[PDB]
């Protein structure tokens, strides 16, 4: 019958390793670099579109970045449609919890969430998992500004600064030597993008191959605001840094 | 199961529940406890039908203590409030509603403040400085509106609740056998064992 | 691959085959049946000595008047014993009696060969059912996962098994004693175990008509060891 | 019908009447309204004879499961609660239950009403019944902590009688349980006919009946 | 629940020595209007058996297709269905009797009263009732509706009890079967002149008589009754 | 026992000269008891605005609907909901419970961003849309309310203009409503500003 | 539905899937369950190839059950969290039906019953995780520590580890703990806890977390520099 | 509206002795004013050594009837050809009775048999399965009719020793299957004259550890 | 080889494997006898014990008063085909007041066991039965095999070394078709039948079953010295 063509998506390696998981893996180390990193006054997302075009209309694309609500946010590396499947259920998930408690949903009860449903296609419905990592960069009341990261095992760490994607391991030790606890948004900011720069396959790093975002209390008084940073403010920053 | 108040103060809130418990023309219970703790700082009292009411508190109180297990951390009277009024507006169009009503008298670890939230069977929630559910408020709130002040000490407050049940105790048709009292406060909840 | 309800060239379900493979690799347990009492023994085996071995659970009870013993993939059990025991207490809600032995045997064996694509595999676990009842008296059966239950006046399961039925074979007569059974128990175990038997890896059962099903206390069972020892030595 | 049950010093008195009647036809003068549920638990029965009879032979079923499962005895509390949810899934359909159940577990004696609506109220006292007013005004008047076995076990049955006198449809027979930390001690089947003369020549009550 | 619409009276029946006469009326009414009048309500079940059928008329028609579909049903892979096989009184009444019961049973029930008239296969005579209740009952003498009321006095003089059977002619029992179909001609309002009657006997077999009317009636008696009391013209 | 009747109140929307205006009684009720004077009926999600009158339950649950599902629409779209897709929205919501009805009166008020144009409806509690020129009403005082603002309504009033008209609207139809009253609110919106006013009015 | 028998029997008597969910086990970070006199107290290692970790917010190896009860667990991470929410679940849904909180075995019988289910029910892999469940039966001062695995057997244990490396640690617990005399005081079983896992563990600095459970309720996780003074004074008496 | 439920009358007798015990019942059936029949059983031998009657509406009567004779045989299959004891297939009946709590079998349920120990035994049943054992029992039409009756002749109630005055009871002594057999045809004797939905005949099914014996017995057919 | 991994599957030939993969487990099963006069049918087997501590399982099961078989393969499966057997016996009567042809029983067997031989998932039934009964039409004996394939003989076996029994009834078929009104010499035939299978063991007090049915005999198992008789 059926059998015969069945993979088995969710089953253990003889050393204690799901396939599946690993092989998605593979897959998401050859996605756009993104990163994100944490600071006292602020978080910054950055992330590197994959080979673009002249005709690709950048001020209305969206592959990296994404707003899941006003004090939250992720950035994808891995297959885009899985992503957005995922992000809508997540946006979902912050409005129940909105509605039942009126009160925004904390950081980790929204990541956790996300990653106990990464973690269901690994063990159960024979189904091949998200090919998706996130980071998640958000703000609530408890934990102040918070940085995460998921992957298709739906296990999920907290982290002061992090990279997902191509490079991670050059990334991960450029972001380890130049990192600092008292660490300013502004500051944060450069080192996201001198780290692209230097982990990129590409010639060289441009606004046109980049997706940027912060979230700041630099927002009026006590709130918080969200800043998805458009082509023209990226092609600024790029060279207030020195960049280009 | 018929009378519960409720006065927030200053610093507290102060819920006060009748002891009596019916069945059919004999009185079964005068020392009767309609109220649960949801979390150290949130208390609930409640009344209406027969049986709901325990049933409906008690399943409130295991999910509110789910949450601050998983959590660790104490939701907000607010917060609480909100998930118990969900909880009547989606049992309210139930093949079969559960007919209870609620106070709940929170400390506001956060905000430093304490809260009472008034809901009905329907669903139907107000944040109130004192609160009454049934014919209570016909009796009571006029002494109420008269008397209180938010600046009200703890022991001004319970004075205040005297005089109410005082005025229930002589114009009420129905014995419903004297009241408890409890206090929730920034150092949680108590009974006030004399009243 | 191939279907789990699938048949070997001979005529055997391959599952039900493994899953005896299985209960070989298991720590021993002994029955043996006389006309006072059936007396129930198991190997404990503790992997570590930091192991409270008292917490190993090998030896239950389903009714007052019915006792069970698990040889394998002791997990495998605990579903079994929880149908058994809402079998027994079921049938007395609807009848007002016991259960008989049989009955309660049969009930657990139906669970066999619910497997496929239900549970996805056989049970890796065998079970010596040992009860009394009023019409056929003291009993003692043998539920394997392949559905088949027989009766026995001794048997021995897990990895010493073909070496203690012998043993069974040449001690087991239709006069025993129960103090006689418990002594055969305690040898055939001694005999079969790696490690030396005491009270802390081995355990003493049995189930009587006047006491109903009871598990020994350590220091009940090191008396009958010592009696064991002593006896031996006496020839 | 009329059944009571309190707690006192050495454990808790229940004490019910026999009576079932069908309009003004007595049906039966001897039905039995104590379940002995196990050993060491009791349950009362008025309402649907059937629910009350159901219900807590299944309860007993759940009882010995947990016993089975655990090593231990279920306590009171544990009892009455599994009994008061099972009422709650036929919420609103009909169910007609009112009983006391007693036992004696680690801590003490303890005593719970539990009816169809799922109500489950631990107390000292309870009566229930067309005549659990009667039987009320003699357990309040007489009744104390400081109670001796024996004492107890006269105001249970005392207090059916006055029921049994008054109430239309309470009487027959009064049946009587005492329950220890030991397992209850059933304590006989009185004829309420033989027990009015008793008591009234003994006591000197009931002047107003001529005898 | 429903209410029955087109409707068929009283169904009446007895045992005599040798077997058992069922009969009943060839009307079918729409309330008071007599609206149908070919009607058949005794169907035959192979050479031994006739169920007769009195209320909804609906329902009849429902329950002749389950009896038809029965003896199609009995017939596969039998090759004794004409023979010791073949279907008996008893077994078509305890399948109408569990289908009757059962619909009552989910408050949807087939709004009839129905009288099996058979002869076993050892000879012995089959008569048993069953009606929209599942209520089911074996006597002597056996009627539905008006029938019961009427019919049922007239027939129990004849066989009052068990031991009446045997000294009971097939004459004996037709006359006063036909006699009582008078008597319901007179005095039921929803009765018809026209009715069929069958005989089931364990010698001459299954004899079906169609197109029977009710005659020798009484009625010259009236021309002499005037007004209701003191009119004389 | 009517459920549009238990817990009182009204609102009212009125359109002028580039500007719209909606406004609401504070009180709340159990029948004849007055239970709170802050039970404010006027929501708001981006610039649209929501008024809602009827059984107070329902009144609650619908705005954290609507701000469910305004939120979901946002985060999609990446832009703010106008008052005319938003009175679609209303709409299909609440026909969706045609048989099961939430038991309330709703009223759209805002300004398109795009074409500056002013705009209001109304809603009965199944869906039914009144998409009106001048005014709409809702509430137990909903007949007071048309006698007033059918009087006293006029096309093409100044913002400070609008804001006594429909304030007196409200004010005295509330006073010939038991059921109505115990403090008002007046929501004054223009294209870019919006004032919130708070009036003073008998407390019985 | 997805139906596929995926733990099946091998011809030598094998589940191989809930032998390779061991595997998993064996991969994690190591654990260790200590019972003294009064106490029990919880060990787990902390890889050091993460950091730029935020440890505030990461999820805790150690996890509240109930305010009586713990769990802690070697192997698969996102696993270990579907048994950690089922058992918080039937926590609450025991203490609501019979009115007391659960004891430390029926919690531990309860997580290793969804093991053994996830073993033989199709369409479904085993449980990649080991657990540690620990703590005090409610009115009850004796200490309770168990163990559970993917096959979903489980015990009682005076001291015992799990995950990598735990055949090291375990060696060292069966020569240091003594059954006739338990850690007498909170700090001789934490002690003895922070020794055993520096057989294995590298660096003593953030890689060791400590968790007290006491009688009543008392639980308490210890800091950086608490555990670091134990670190200390564990390697001046070795210099010896 | 249709109404699932009827009447057909008819009234039972269950009595224990010592040694044995006895089921009766009239042989009448009916609806309203009309009889049925005059001859339709209604007291069954089950096996086992049990006999059962459900009266009251008769259709309900029957179901019950099939079903414990049903329960019977299944008892036998499933556990080895053992006998069902008289308070085993009490406890049985409940749960069938039970089982349509919410629409019930509108009959009166008695069964009568032997116990373990040899003892007569009858075990009465409401509609709803709420049973005992009792020594005597009358059901249906006339059972109000009847039992006092009994209480009388079988319990000698409110009868005292002459000479004593109320102060001695008559004793409690023990009687036979001939004399328990004349008790049961007066009181439906009795019934008969003065209840008109019984009468026709009185079938009486007696249980002994020999077995079940029948006797019939003609009463008036007005 | 290549066809038979499951029963859904034809091999070249046309043959299925799994189906005759069940078949086999009936030859390895214990010898059981069938046969039947004109007024009685018999059934015989030999039961088979594990050791001689453990008892000899039982291989004849009553379905009816009129009806009821023995078994030769897997157990649990004559369980569960006898428990449907004894279901549709008393669907017959509850609902017909009629007693189940043998006949219609064999083909409701038959329809049973063929379901599990077309559809993925499922395994055919791993047990060989002979059904015997008296109804309507007189006695009966059906041969059922887990294929399907159920046939009406006047005398049968199955199981290891049936071949011997077989062969006897076919020589002794004029003779044993004779004996009406004498249970015990038709019960003896059965039993001089099955001697013909066996070897090495002999037939014993605990090792023989017998049943019967007639025309005024249930359906009655004979085990222990009820059969010593016989022996
Ligand atoms: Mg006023
Ligand atoms: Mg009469």
């Amino acid at each position: 019958g059926s059998r015969r063509y069945d993979s088995r998506t969710t089953i253990f390696s003889p050393e204690g390793r799901l396939y599946q998981v690993e092989y998605a893996l593979e897959s998401i180390s050859h996605a756009g670099t993104a990163i994100g990193i944490m600071a006292s006054d602020g978080i910054v997302l950055a992330a590197e579109r994959k080979v673009t075009s002249t005709l690709l209309e950048q001020d209305t694309s969206t592959e990296k970045l994404y707003k899941l609500n006003d004090k939250i946010a992720v950035a994808v590396a891995g297959l885009t449609a899985d992503a957005e499947i995922l992000i809508n259920t997540a946006r979902i998930h912050a409005q129940n919890y909105l509605k039942t408690y009126n009160e925004d949903i904390p950081v980790e009860i929204l990541v956790r969430r996300l990653s106990d449903i990464k973690q269901g296609y690994t063990q159960h419905g024979g189904l091949r998992p998200f090919g998706v990592s996130f980071i998640y960069a958000g703000y609530d009341d408890r934990y102040g500004y918070q940085l995460y990261t998921s992957n298709p095992s739906g296990n999920y760490t907290g982290w002061k600064a992090i990279s997902v994607g191509a490079n991670t391991s050059a990334a991960q030790t450029l972001l380890q030597m130049d990192y600092k606890d008292d660490m300013k948004v502004d500051d944060a900011i450069e080192l996201a993008l001198k780290t692209l720069s230097k982990t990129t396959d590409s010639s060289a790093l441009t606004y046109d191959r980049l997706e940027f975002a912060t979230i700041r209390k630099g927002a009026n008084d006590g709130e918080v605001y969200q800043k998805i940073f458009k082509p023209q403010e990226i092609k600024d920053i790029l060279v207030k840094t020195g960049i280009t | 199961m018929d009378i519960i108040l409720g006065i927030r103060v200053q610093d507290s809130v102060i819920l006060a529940s009748s002891k009596a418990v019916t069945r059919g023309i004999s009185v079964l219970k005068d020392s009767d406890d309609k109220t649960r703790q949801l979390s150290p700082h949130t208390l609930m009292s409640f009344a209406g039908e027969a049986g709901d009411t325990v049933q409906f508190a008690e399943y409130i109180q295991a999910n509110i203590q789910l949450y601050s297990i998983r959590e660790d951390y104490e939701l907000s009277p607010q917060a609480v409030s909100s998930f118990v009024r969900q909880e009547l507006a989606k049992s309210i169009r139930s093949r079969r509603p559960y007919q209870v009503n609620v106070l709940i008298g929170g400390y506001d670890k956060k905000k430093n403040k304490p809260e009472l939230y008034q809901i009905d069977y329907l669903g139907t929630k107000v944040e109130l400085p004192y609160g009454a559910h049934g014919y209570s408020g016909f009796y009571t709130f006029s002494l109420l509106d008269h008397h209180y002040r938010p600046d009200m000490t703890t022991e001004e407050g319970l004075d205040l609740l005297k005089l109410c049940v005082q005025e229930l105790e002589k114009r009420m048709p129905m014995d419903f056998k004297g009241v408890i009292v409890k206090i929730v406060d920034k150092d949680g909840i108590r009974q006030v064992d004399d009243f | 691959d191939r279907g789990v309800s699938t048949f070997s060239p001979e005529g055997r379900l391959f599952q039900v085959e493994y899953s005896l493979e299985a209960i070989k690799l298991g720590s021993t347990a002994i029955g043996i049946a006389t006309k006072e009492g059936v007396v129930l023994g198991v190997e404990k085996r503790a992997t570590s000595p930091l192991l409270e071995s008292d917490s190993i659970e090998k030896i239950v009870e389903i009714d007052r008047h019915i006792g069970c013993a698990m040889s394998g993939l002791t997990a495998d059990a605990r579903s079994m014993i929880e149908h058994a025991r809402t079998a027994a207490v079921t049938h007395n809600l609807y009848y007002d009696e016991d259960i008989n032995v049989e009955s309660l045997t049969q009930s657990v064996c139906d669970l066999a060969l619910r497997f496929g694509e239900l549970m996805s595999r056989p049970f890796g676990v065998a079970l010596l059912i040992a009860g009394h009842d009023a019409d056929d008296g003291y009993q003692l059966f043998h539920a394997e996962p392949s559905g088949t239950f027989y009766r026995y006046n001794a048997k021995a399961i897990g990895s010493g098994s073909e070496g203690a039925q012998a043993e069974l074979l040449n001690e087991w007569h239709s006069s025993l004693t129960l103090k006689e059974a418990e002594l055969l128990v305690l040898k055939i175990l001694k005999q079969v175990m790696e490690e030396k038997l005491d009270e802390n890896n081995a355990q003493l059962s049995c189930i009587t008509k006047q006491d109903g099903f009871k598990i020994y206390d350590n220091e009940k069972t090191a008396e009958l060891i010592k009696e064991l020892k002593e006896k031996e030595a006496a020839e | 019908t009329t059944t009571l049950a309190f707690k006192f010093q050495h454990g808790v008195i229940a004490a019910v009447d026999s009576r079932a009647s069908a309009g003004s036809y007595i049906s039966a003068l001897r039905v039995n309204k104590v379940i002995e549920i196990n050993p060491y638990l009791l349950g009362t029965m008025s309402g649907c004879a059937a629910d009350c009879q159901y219900w807590e032979t299944l309860l007993a079923k759940e009882c010995r499961l947990y016993y089975l499962r655990n090593g231990e005895r279920i306590s009171v509390s544990a009892a009455s609660k599994l009994l008061s949810n099972m009422m709650c899934q036929y919420r609103g359909m009909g169910l007609s239950m009112g009983s006391m159940i007693c036992g004696w577990d680690k801590k003490g004696p303890g005593l719970y009403y539990v009816d169809e609506h799922g109500t489950r109220l631990s107390g000292n006292m309870f009566s229930t019944g067309s005549g659990n007013t009667y039987a009320y005004g003699v357990l309040d008047s007489n009744y104390k902590w400081d109670l001796s076995v024996e004492d107890a076990l006269y105001l249970g049955k005392r207090s059916i009688l006055a029921a049994a006198h008054r109430d239309a449809y309470s009487g027959g027979s009064v049946n009587l349980y005492h329950v220890t930390e030991d397992g209850w001690i059933y304590h006989g089947n009185h004829d309420v006919g033989e027990l009015f003369w008793k008591v009234k020549e003994e006591e000197g009550s009931f002047n107003n009946v001529i005898g | 629940t429903q209410q029955p619409i087109v409707t068929g009276t009283s169904v009446i029946s007895m045992k005599y020595d040798n077997g058992v006469i069922i009969a009943a009326d060839n009307l079918g009414s729409y309330g008071s209007l007599l609206r149908f009048n070919g009607v058949e309500r005794l169907i035959p079940v192979g050479d031994n058996t006739v169920v007769g059928i009195s209320g909804d008329i609906s329902d009849m028609q429902h329950i002749e297709r389950l009896l038809k579909d029965l003896v199609t049903e009995n017939a596969y892979d039998n090759p004794l269905a004409d023979a010791e096989e073949a279907l008996e009184p008893s077994y078509i009444f305890e399948y109408l009797a569990t289908v009757m019961y059962q619909r009552r049973s989910k408050m949807n029930p087939l709004w009839n009263a129905i009288i099996v008239a058979g002869v076993q296969s050892n000879g012995d005579q089959f008569l048993r009732y069953v009606n929209l209740l599942g209520v089911t009952y074996s006597s002597p003498t056996l009627a539905t509706g008006f029938g019961a009321h009427m019919a049922n006095p007239l027939l129990r003089k004849v066989v009052d009890r068990e031991s009446d059977i045997p000294k009971t002619t097939v004459q004996v029992a037709e006359e006063a079967i036909v006699n009582a179909m008078r008597v319901l001609y007179y005095r039921d309002a929803r009765s018809s002149r026209n009715f069929s009657l069958a005989i089931i006997d364990k010698n001459t077999g299954l004899t079906f008589k169609k197109n029977l009317q009710v005659e020798n009636m009484k009625w010259d008696f009236a021309k002499d009754i005037k007004g209701y009391g003191t009119q004389k013209i | 026992s009517d459920p549009s009747s238990i817990n009182g109140g009204i609102v009212v929307a009125m359109t002028g000269k580039d500007c719209v205006a909606i406004a609401c009684d504070l009180r709340l009720g159990s029948q004849s008891l007055g239970v709170s004077n802050k039970f404010e009926k006027i929501f708001h999600y981006g610039h649209v605005f929501l008024g809602i009158t009827g059984l107070a339950t329902d009144v609650t649950t619908l705005n954290e609907m609507f701000r469910y599902k305004t939120n979901l629409y946002k985060l999609k779209e990446e832009r703010a909901i106008e008052p005319e897709t938003f009175t679609q929205l209303v709409s299909s919501s609440l026909y969706e419970r045609r048989f099961g009805p939430y038991f309330v009166g709703p009223v759209v008020a805002g300004i398109n961003s795009k074409s500056g144009k002013p705009f209001i409806a109304g809603f009965d509690l199944i869906g039914c849309i009144d998409e009106a020129k001048d005014f709409i009403v809702s509430g137990t005082a909903s007949d007071q309310l048309f006698g007033m603002c059918e009087s006293l309504y006029e096309p093409n009033l100044e913002p400070e203009d609008l804001f006594e008209t429909i304030s007196q609207a409200l004010l005295n139809a509330a006073d010939r409503d038991a059921l109505s009253g115990w403090g008002a609110v007046v929501y004054i919106i223009k294209k870019d500003e919006v004032v919130k006013r708070y009036l003073k009015m008998r407390q019985d | 539905g997805y139906d596929r028998a995926l733990s099946i029997f091998s011809p030598d008597g094998h589940i191989f899937q809930v032998e390779y969910a061991l595997e998993a086990v064996k991969r994690g970070t190591c654990a260790v369950g200590v019972k003294g006199k009064n106490c029990v107290v919880l060990g787990c290692e902390r890889r050091s190839t993460l950091k730029l970790q935020d440890t505030r917010i990461t999820p805790s190896k150690v996890s509240k059950i109930d305010s009586h009860v713990v769990l802690s667990f070697s192997g698969l991470n996102a696993d270990s969290r579907i048994l950690i929410e089922k058992a918080r679940v039937e926590a609450q849904s025991h203490r609501l039906t019979l009115e007391d909180p659960v004891t430390v075995e029926y919690l531990t019988r309860y997580v290793a019953g969804v093991q053994q289910r996830y073993t033989q029910s199709g369409g479904v892999r085993p449980f990649g995780v080991s657990t540690l469940i620990a703590g005090f039966d409610p009115r009850d001062d004796e200490p309770k520590l168990y163990q559970t695995e993917p096959s979903g057997i489980y015990s009682s244990w005076s001291a015992q580890t799990i995950g990598r490396n735990s055949k090291t640690v375990r060696e060292f617990l069966e020569k240091n703990y003594d059954r006739k005399e338990p850690p007498a005081t909170v700090e001789e079983c934490v002690k003895l806890t922070v020794r055993s896992l520096l057989e294995v563990v590298q660096t003593g600095a953030k890689n060791i977390e400590i968790t007290v459970v006491k009688p009543d309720s008392d639980i308490v996780a210890l800091s950086s520099e608490e555990i670091n003074q134990y670190v200390t004074q564990i390697e001046q008496e070795k210099q010896e | 509206q249709f109404n699932p439920y009827g009447d057909n009358g008819g009234t039972i007798l269950g009595i224990a002795g010592e040694d044995f015990a006895v089921l009766a019942g009239d042989t009448r059936n009916i609806t309203d004013y009309s009889i049925n029949s005059r001859y339709e059983p209604k007291v069954f031998d089950c096996g086992d050594n049990i006999v059962m009657s459900a009266n009251g509406f008769a259709a309900d009567g029957d179901a019950l009837v099939k079903r414990f004779k049903n329960s019977v045989k299944w008892y036998h299959f499933d556990h080895n050809d053992k006998k069902l004891s008289i308070n085993s297939a009490a406890r049985n009946i409940q749960h069938l009775l039970y089982g349509k709590r919410f629409f019930p079998y509108y009959v009166h349920t008695i069964i009568a048999g032997l116990d373990e120990d040899g003892k007569g035994a009858v075990y009465s049943f409401d509609p709803v399965g709420s049973y005992e054992r009792e020594q005597c029992r009358a059901g249906g039409a006339a059972a109000s009719l009847i039992m006092p009756f009994l209480d009388n002749q079988v319990n000698f109630k409110n009868q005292y020793e002459p000479g004593t005055n109320g102060k001695v009871k008559k004793p409690l002594k023990y009687l036979s299957v001939e004399e328990v057999i004349k008790l049961v045809r007066d009181s439906f004797t009795s019934a008969t004259e003065r209840h008109i939905q019984v009468g026709d005949g009185l079938e009486i099914l007696i249980v002994t550890k020999d077995g079940v014996r029948k006797e019939f017995y003609e009463l008036k057919r007005d | 080889n290549n066809y038979d991994g499951d029963t859904v599957t034809f091999s070249p030939t046309g043959r299925l494997f799994q189906v005759e993969y069940a078949l086999e487990a009936i030859k390895q099963g214990s010898v059981t006898v069938g046969l039947r006069s004109n007024t009685h049918a018999v059934l015989v087997a030999l039961k088979r014990n594990a050791d001689e501590l453990s008892s000899y399982q039982k291989k004849i099961i009553k379905c009816d008063e009129h009806m009821g078989l023995s078994l030769a393969g897997l157990a649990p499966d004559a369980r569960v085909l006898s428990n449907y057997l004894r279901q549709q016996c008393n669907y017959s009567s509850l609902v017909f007041n009629r007693k189940l042809a043998v006949e219609r029983a064999g083909h409701l067997l038959c329809d049973k066991a063929q379901k599990n031989t077309q559809s993925y998932g499922g395994r055919p039934y791993g047990v060989g039965l002979l059904i015997i009964g008296y109804d309507k039409s007189g006695a009966h004996l059906l041969e059922f095999q887990p294929s399907g394939n159920v046939t009406e003989l006047y005398g049968t076996a199955i199981g290891a070394r049936s071949q011997g029994a077989k062969t006897y009834l076919e020589r002794t078929l004029d003779t044993f078709i004779k004996i009406d009104g004498n249970p015990d010499e038709l019960i003896k035939a059965g039993v001089e039948a099955i001697s013909q299978s066996l070897r090495d063991e002999s037939l014993t007090v605990d090792n023989l079953s017998i049943a019967i049915v007639g025309k005024d005999t249930p359906f009655t198992i004979y085990d222990g010295e009820a059969v010593a008789k016989y022996i």
